[PDB]
């Protein structure tokens, strides 16, 4: 992995993560008209404008984040017909996390995968800061929430190469470049019936120790050929996965991938159990 | 247009006022504004009354805002009254023409009081050097004034529509009453 490629990747991901060009204006006069909002934002390129007249708010999509920022700075706390406006970035609507991707899937293949469901607002794989390699998950945000529903639905359980994808909504809880990095991992390819959480969890401590670690027990109350782990930092998970993946244990070589960032061990485990459940 | 969503946390608003707004909204909503300025103006009043129900709960920039809000509503009611008297003028039914004139010769008064009251409440917004009882009473005068105004205009809508079917032949002024449904 070159360092000019690593940097270009990480760079693209940032441009994407930060192209937040959707703003919210609250405090508008009850009788505000769209013409009024369009006028107010005439120095900007409006891609979309919807005024909730009953709320005195306007949901506006500008050309890009740079314009969003300029609208926010320029009009937040300004006055329109004696009213004080609050201008700020819209909240997260249709933000999905597609995980368990093939570790080799490119950023372009990812866009291709996720783009049909509607127009994308932001789309980025998540790579390791050091290696520059995909962490096996990405994020897709659509212009419409409808689009995210379609996507989750068509992508949860989708086979992509040797993998079965997992999808998970960001409600959204708000992320930072820090939260983009997962603290949880999934171990599968476990031996048939295998029951060494003690051994399995022992194995997984060879670098850092799991704050969480459990087997996938069904409500049958079967055993689902996998396990979920958590680590104190995204960095501790990172190193753990790097060392653990491929390892022999039982008669088999374990596969070790990241879980979508967000949920803690407890939740991911159920989540994954229930997802694979709907078989 | 659009229905009025329900309540929540939330939603700091003054409920009786949002209710009054909602009552007007629901009446006007059923109708097209095309060819009907009373309906157009009523819709603006209800949305403005909704904003008022927030402003009155205090906050950043609410004083200037709340005063203008009352002014905006006052201006809109003038149109409703003005237009509602033209209708009464062209109507041949004494009962309706009479309810119509009555239910609307009070509007301008309620409106003026609204400005006066909004302004009082506006001056109180923030100042903690104002008795709780003086502000609460200010709020109450305003809520009650808002209710009359919302009701009065809702009745003007209903009577105007009634008169539409009791207008003189070859009238010089008419309002269009066409549903905005299915």
């Amino acid at each position: 992995l070159d360092p000019e490629e690593i940097r270009k990747r990480l760079e693209h991901t940032e441009r994407q993560f930060r192209n937040r060009r959707k703003i919210l204006i609250r405090g508008l006069p009850g009788d505000v008209t769209n013409q009024e909002v369009h006028d107010l934002l005439s120095d900007y390129e409006l891609k979309y404008c919807f005024v909730d007249k009953y709320k005195g708010t306007a949901f506006v999509t500008l050309l890009n984040g740079e314009q969003a920022e300029a609208a926010i700075n320029a009009f937040h706390q300004s006055r329109l017909r004696e009213r004080e406006l609050s201008v700020q970035l819209q909240p997260t609507d249709a933000l999905l996390c597609v995980a368990n991707l093939p570790p080799s899937l490119t950023q372009q293949q990812f866009e291709e995968l996720v783009r049909p469901f509607g127009s994308l607002e932001r789309c980025f794989l998540v790579y390791s800061e050091r290696t520059g390699q995909s962490k096996g998950y990405g994020f897709a945000e659509y212009m419409k929430k409808d689009s995210a529903a379609r996507a989750k639905s068509d992508l949860l359980g989708k086979p992509l190469g040797p993998r079965t994808l997992y999808v998970h909504w960001t409600d959204a809880g708000q992320l930072t470049p820090a939260l983009l990095h997962s603290r949880c991992l999934c171990v599968d390819r476990l031996p048939p019936g295998f029951n060494d959480v003690d051994a399995l969890c022992r194995a997984l401590s060879a670098v850092h120790s799991p704050t969480f670690c459990q087997l996938a027990c069904g409500q049958d109350g079967q055993l689902k050929g996998f396990a979920v782990l958590e680590y104190e930092t995204a960095e501790m998970a990172e190193e753990a996965q790097q060392q653990a993946d491929g390892l022999s244990l039982g008669g088999s070589h374990l596969r070790v991938s990241f879980c979508a960032p967000g949920p803690p061990g407890r939740s991911m485990l159920a989540a994954l159990i229930a997802a694979q459940a709907t078989a | 247009d659009e229905e009025f969503p329900e309540q929540k946390a939330g939603e700091v608003i003054n409920q009786p006022m949002m209710m009054a707004a909602r009552q007007l909204h629901d009446e006007a909503r059923k109708w097209s504004s095309k060819g009907n300025d009373i309906i157009a103006a009523a819709k603006r009043m209800a949305l403005l009354m909704a904003e008022m129900s927030r402003l009155v709960r205090g906050g950043s920039g609410t004083k200037r805002a709340l005063i203008q809000c009352a002014k905006d509503i006052a201006k809109a009611s003038d149109e409703v009254t003005r237009l509602a008297k033209e209708v009464a003028k062209q109507c041949t039914d004494k009962r309706i023409r009479t309810n119509l004139l009555q239910v609307c010769e009070r509007i301008p008064t309620i409106s003026t009081q609204l400005k006066i009251l909004s302004t009082v409440k506006a001056t109180m917004l923030g100042r903690t050097n104002i008795s709780d009882e003086e502000s609460e009473q200010a709020t109450e005068m305003l809520v009650h004034n808002a209710q009359n105004l919302m009701q009065s205009v809702k009745e003007t809508v209903r009577e105007a529509e009634a008169a539409s079917i009791k207008i003189r032949t070859d009238a010089g002024f008419t309002l269009r009453w066409v549903r905005k449904t299915p």
